[PDB]
């Protein structure tokens, strides 16, 4: 019994997105739902509805204008729909196997897919330096940080003085991809020596090298 | 509740006993049911219908469904337990699925380790876009869970805060860095700016007045 | 139930 998701990685804001779930070693005449759960990311888990062969359905009430779950034994597939999507329906989307009544357990998952909504083309990040404020100037350490904002798509690599460095993950921030690297060095060769922090973007063919410069 | 509640962190070392908590009494009107998944694959099915295993989960592992709190308990903690647990269970109120928040079971390697905070005011060249965003960076917390909260001149700020999903150190701790996005003119418009990161129940606070 | 989804019975 293995569900496989497939459909686009990329949807655009405001059309719809399709998911299909191929469903192997099980007939879909059985008494099961068919369904779909979603994870965004570093988020939890969120039950979208499910479908029985009889043609009953069952929807999140808040999504339940925007979802059409359908299912065809005869192909042993389960389909999703979710129209007029948004940059808040970026996550894990998994087709699940579900006894229903009073039970209600999923078993199996599918490996699930990524799908990421983006208006995005292709988009260089901006590259912003982090100074400490007003603050601490008696510190032994002192931490210096880029702020890598508004690219598209992932990846990016932050390299520091060319090669402790702390580099943080990216996030989805309404269509683009956020994050940010620090540097602690000791605080007698900064800003003395020179701190500069390179951001490539390769599919942009971008690279940025910003020094860190202290604040007046 | 749309979401129920399980605390976010639960940690015990290996061989120890552990109880994951899922919160009326509309949970006894339904079956529960409980997932385990590791980063990078799919939650698989651990507890069924309040109490019972499927095939390939080990006695150590069982549930229990009175009223007001659901539990998983898990004897015997191994390293290969280390992983998100979320309740599940009918909703017959809101009738829909409903899912818990969610529980990191952490199987203690190391000494428990504060977060370190640091937080950055924004800089002058993303000003001239009309745009601040404060960067408020975690290292080095074991267990891999935090809350961040922040506050502008003592109030919480309800939007505009993002927060990155925990990663691994080479020292097996964890970092995760929040943003939080004003307008330049908001950023000119208030006096004090605070990044709260709250870890195993201890918060650790860095704030920032833009006068001096 | 059979092909329902609730409450227990
Ligand atoms: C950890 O859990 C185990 C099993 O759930 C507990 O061991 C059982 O305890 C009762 C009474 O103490 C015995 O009658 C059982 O025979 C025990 N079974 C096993 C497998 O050891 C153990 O006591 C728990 N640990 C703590 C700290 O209470």
């Amino acid at each position: 019994v293995q569900l496989e998701e497939s459909g686009p990685g990329l949807v655009r804001p405001s059309e719809t997105l399709s998911l299909s779930c191929t469903v192997s070693g099980f007939p879909m005449n059985e008494s099961y739902f068919w369904g779909w759960i979603r994870q965004s990311p570093g988020k939890g888990l969120e039950w979208l509805g499910s479908v029985i062969h009889t043609g009953t359905t069952y929807y999140r009430p808040s999504l339940e204008s925007r979802l059409t779950i359908a299912m065809d034994p005869s192909k042993n597939q389960v389909s999703l729909s979710l129209t007029s999507v948004t940059v808040a329906d970026s996550a894990m989307y998994y087709c699940v196997r579900i006894r229903g009544g009073s039970s209600n357990w999923l078993d199996p998952w599918g490996p699930g897919i990524v799908v990421t909504a983006s208006s995005a083309k292709t988009t260089p990040p901006s590259v912003y330096p982090l100074a400490p404020g007003c603050g601490d100037t008696t510190g032994s350490s002192v931490t210096l940080g880029c702020l890598v904002k508004g690219y598209f798509p992932e990846s990016v690599t932050v390299t520091w003085n060319s090669g402790s460095v702390h580099t943080f993950p990216a996030l989805l921030q309404s269509g683009l991809y956020t994050m940010s690297s620090s540097v602690t060095v000791p605080s007698s060769t900064w800003p003395s020596q020179t701190v500069t922090c390179s951001v490539a973007h390769p599919a942009s063919s971008t690279t940025v090298d910003k020094k860190i410069e202290p604040r007046p | 509740q749309s979401v129920w509640t399980q605390p976010p962190s639960v940690s015990a070392a290996p061989g120890q006993n552990v109880t994951i908590s899922c919160s009326d009494s509309i949970l006894r009107s339904a079956f529960v049911s409980w997932y385990q998944q590791v980063p990078g694959s799919a939650p698989k099915l651990v507890i069924f219908d309040d109490r019972q295993r499927p095939s390939g989960i080990p006695a150590r592992f069982s549930g229990s469904n009175s009223g007001t709190t659901a539990t998983l308990d898990i004897a015997g903690l191994q390293r290969g337990d280390e992983a998100d647990y979320y309740c599940a269970a009918w909703n017959g109120r809101l009738s829909a699925f409903v899912f818990g928040s969610g529980t990191k079971l952490t199987v203690l390697g190391q000494p428990k380790s504060s977060p370190s905070v640091t937080l950055f005011p924004p800089s002058s060249e993303e000003l001239e876009t009309n745009k601040a965003t404060l960067v408020c960076t975690i290292t080095d917390f074991y267990p891999g869970v935090v809350t961040v909260d922040w506050k502008v001149d003592g109030t919480p700020v309800t939007q505009g805060m993002e927060t990155t999903q925990p990663s691994k150190q080479s020292n097996n701790k964890y970092m995760a860095s929040s943003y939080l996005t004003l307008t330049a003119r908001a950023w000119e418009r208030h006096s004090s700016y605070s990044c709260q990161v709250t870890h195993e129940g201890h918060t650790v606070e860095k704030s920032l007045s833009r006068a001096d | 139930e059979p092909g329902e989804r609730g409450l227990k019975g």
